[PDB]
């Protein structure tokens, strides 16, 4: 289980008690100076409790924490600062939650002293209450109780978890790059093509530059495939009937025949006078069928090439 | 010469300057005294059978009517009888005539009358644990509840129909909703008062 779309999260920071008095205004385990009224003995146990609930209007007494609580150990005396604690997290509470964060909320904080027995239990040192609205950031904000005598300091933030976004940490983006999609997730959560792709799925190759549009196509990016009948870089060229050797095409299978060639394959030379010059002894040739020819002798040569 | 006429023996005909007159030796496929006129090579052309014959030179070009195709259109053409299917070109191969299929994305085989598998490819498209389900030609996703779009993407919000009652908080959750109800109510929808 423990599904969760984000966290509420709060960090004890500072803690300000001269004194050492509890809110009923007697000292943390005690005594009272005669004179000045001084606190002498034992610092106070200081521990945080944390109520995090649904935001109200009207601050209640009872009710429970909605959105979950909890608590620190004892973190410090009367008077500490954890500003520049790295790397301690008895100071923090992380709540999370599993619905859509509402950006409303009530936070309850209280300072408490740990009894020094057994039998006694503890007593508040000081109570906070803060309603307030807060969207996810990465960024704190820092809240201050000193009002009572007691001060303490500490800060909060919303953190959505991965591949969730918006203010309730609601909207998912997960990044993929497979068939069915090739895209990152920016910060807003809006889907951003990797190279190469297109389309709101980023599932649309990007062909190869200049590819025939009519006559081409690509299942990967950067390729240009082409129908029946095409060929070529683009895919832009028609390809000529198998067998046409001296012949071109305007539209696939055509055979245009070159300058002085024919038959449909144009592999029959029209010209094979100028060709060849087949006639010898000044004999004058004549293109007298396609790959076939005759000499024309002059007086006292005979023979298809004019020889005596 | 031959010189004073621009254009003597036209087309691949070379002028020979004799004293008694101009003669002109040709390309087979022309005939004349310049060889100015095409053969007619259809008159003996191998179009047949309702072919419409065109002479080139030294060649010919056979018409074909719609159920044949080739150089004579001597063959049919398989793509007259529909093998392909719906959203599928069909070609016709210059030599046998057989019909070539090219099938739009979702078909596959010859015919281009099966369907791909999506959902046997790898990859499962459906977020949040969503099933993919196969469809002829295509693929869905089975999504959970809570969750809807094509491929499980969007969580329903649950508090679209206010069911919390009486000024209470409705908390959009997984395939259900939370009401936090105001002091002085109670109930799973916050609809019973005190
Ligand atoms: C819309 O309001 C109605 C009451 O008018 C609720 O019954 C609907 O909730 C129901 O469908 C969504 C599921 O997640 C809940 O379990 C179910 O009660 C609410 O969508
Ligand atoms: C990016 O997401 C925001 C929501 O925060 C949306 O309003 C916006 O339309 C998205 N980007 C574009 C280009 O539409
Ligand atoms: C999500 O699926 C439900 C089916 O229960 C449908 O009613 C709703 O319109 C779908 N939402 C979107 C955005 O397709
Ligand atoms: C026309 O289509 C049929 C199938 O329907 C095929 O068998 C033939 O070869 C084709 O000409
Ligand atoms: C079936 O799948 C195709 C993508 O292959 C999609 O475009 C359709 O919307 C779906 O029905
Ligand atoms: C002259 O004779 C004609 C028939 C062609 O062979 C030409 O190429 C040549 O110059
Ligand atoms: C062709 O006829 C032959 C007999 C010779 O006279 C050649 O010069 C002419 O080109
Ligand atoms: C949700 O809780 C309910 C009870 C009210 O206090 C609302 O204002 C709050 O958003
Ligand atoms: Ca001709
Ligand atoms: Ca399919
Ligand atoms: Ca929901």
């Amino acid at each position: 289980a423990d599904p969760r779309l984000g966290q509420f999260e709060l960090e004890i920071l500072s803690m300000q008690n001269v004194n050492g008095e509890l809110q009923n205004g007697n000292c943390c385990g005690g005594a009272r100076n005669p004179g000045d009224r001084k606190c002498t003995g034992d610092e106070c146990n200081t521990y945080f409790k944390v109520c995090l609930k649904e935001y109200q209007s009207r601050v209640r007494a009872g009710g429970p924490c909605s959105f979950g609580s909890g608590s620190t150990p004892v973190i410090g005396g009367n008077t500490f600062n954890l500003k520049a604690s790295r790397g301690n997290d008895r100071n923090r509470i992380v709540l999370p939650f599993s619905f859509a964060w509402p950006r409303s909320y009530t936070l309850l904080v209280e300072a408490w002293d740990s009894s020094n027995d057994t039998i006694q239990p503890d007593s508040i040192i000081e109570k906070a209450s803060h309603s307030g609205m807060i969207n996810p950031s990465r960024q704190w904000q820092t809240l201050k109780q000193n009002t009572g005598i007691a001060h303490f300091e500490y800060r909060i933030r919303v953190t959505c978890d991965d591949h969730y976004y918006g203010f309730g940490c609601n909207k998912f983006c997960r990044p993929r790059d497979d068939f069915f999609g090739h895209y990152a997730c920016d910060q807003n959560g809006n889907k951003t093509c990797m190279e190469g792709w297109m389309g709101p799925e980023c599932n649309k190759a990007i062909c190869r530059q200049g590819c025939s549009p009519k006559h081409g196509s690509c299942k990967l990016p950067g390729d240009c495939r082409c129908q029946y009948g095409w060929q070529g870089l683009y895919c832009d060229k028609c390809i000529p009937h198998p067998g046409c050797v001296h012949g071109t095409c305007n539209e696939p299978w055509q055979c245009l025949c070159e300058t002085n060639w024919g038959g449909q394959l144009c592999d029959k030379d029209l010209n094979y006078c100028g060709t060849h010059q087949p006639c010898l002894n000044r004999g004058t040739c004549s293109n007298t069928g396609p790959d076939k020819y005759q000499c024309s002798c002059p007086e006292g040569y005979s023979g298809p090439n004019c020889e005596a | 010469e031959c010189q004073l006429m621009p254009n003597a023996c036209q087309n691949g005909g070379t002028c020979h300057n004799s004293h008694g007159g101009y003669n002109c030796v040709c390309v087979n496929g022309w005939t004349g005294e310049d060889c100015s006129e095409n053969i007619d090579d259809c008159a003996s052309a191998a179009c047949f059978q309702g072919a419409t014959c065109h002479d080139r030179v030294a060649s010919f070009y056979c018409e074909c009517p719609h159920g044949r195709t080739g150089l004579l259109c001597h063959l049919n053409d398989a793509c007259i009888s529909n093998p392909c299917n719906e959203g599928s070109n069909c070609d016709t191969n210059p030599v046998n005539g057989k019909a070539i299929c090219t099938c739009p994305s979702g078909y596959t085989g010859p015919a281009c009358s099966q369907d791909v598998d999506e959902c046997a490819l790898g990859a499962n498209p459906c977020e949040h644990a969503g099933k993919c389900l196969n469809t002829l030609g295509s693929f869905e996703c089975q999504c959970l509840q809570g969750y809807t779009g094509p491929r499980c993407e969007i969580d329903v919000n649950e508090c679209i129909s206010n069911p919390c009652q009486n000024d209470a908080t409705c908390l959009d959750q997984i395939g259900e909703f939370q009401c936090i109800c105001m002091p002085g109510y109670e109930g799973v929808y916050c609809e019973s008062g005190r």
